[PDB]
């Protein structure tokens, strides 16, 4: 999740997107 | 860009930052 | 607790303390 | 909304609440 | 609502955003 | 303290209340 | 240090920042 | 107060200081 | 990405997310 | 400048990043 | 004053308070 | 750097303002 993409691991703002509405 | 490590309510401040008027969901359970 | 006023960031903040693991969804008008 | 709601009047944590998961 | 980890100023605008005009004593030494 | 309750630990909203005035 | 306009939790981060492990009291009007 | 004062008009650390503990 | 309306510190997080491990100046006039 | 243009009309990650180093 | 950890954007929200006006760089790098 | 100064290291509020412009 985006926990694990964005935390965990490492997102770009572009992978942040993924979890807007 | 970049890419940092985003945990928390800074994750949060960040998919507010993105999405802004769209809105967003998090949900960290997936 | 107290009533809130909540602009901005500091909604999504709110939501992320009051929700929790439960995670959220940030929906503004749009 | 909840967001325009909070930011123009006032709300609750109990209100926020609502858009728990 | 939830149990979390708060610490350091989220601690504190947790504290805020709970007793707002109550107002509050963050005093970590105890 | 607060610390140890809440950082430490976890604590909920309700627990934080007992550090209001 | 410049003087600063600090308006709700934004205070309570300054007074955090200020006053580290001395913690400090916010005490609004109310 | 400081708080008001802050928001209102403009205030130092050095008087935020004096709401250390 | 949206456009954002970003005063005081709320900028200072945004160049913060936006430049990551580049970091930034923030310059305002004054 | 970017820090006033952010505050009093929007602006854009992408005016952001300008700002990085 | 006091010293404390201050890392990421806190560490930038520090910056953005101590400095305001006069602005900053914040340059992880070095 | 500031990194090691004040994050991985501690630094003061006076420290901090090495870092204004
Ligand atoms: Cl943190
Ligand atoms: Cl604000
Ligand atoms: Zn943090
Ligand atoms: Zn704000």
């Amino acid at each position: 999740g985006i926990v694990e993409q964005c935390c965990t691991s490492i997102c770009s703002l572009y992978q942040l997107e993924n979890y807007c509405n | 860009f970049v890419n940092q490590h985003l945990c928390g309510s800074h994750l949060v401040e960040a998919l507010y930052l993105v999405c802004g008027e769209r809105g967003f969901f998090y949900t960290p359970k997936t």
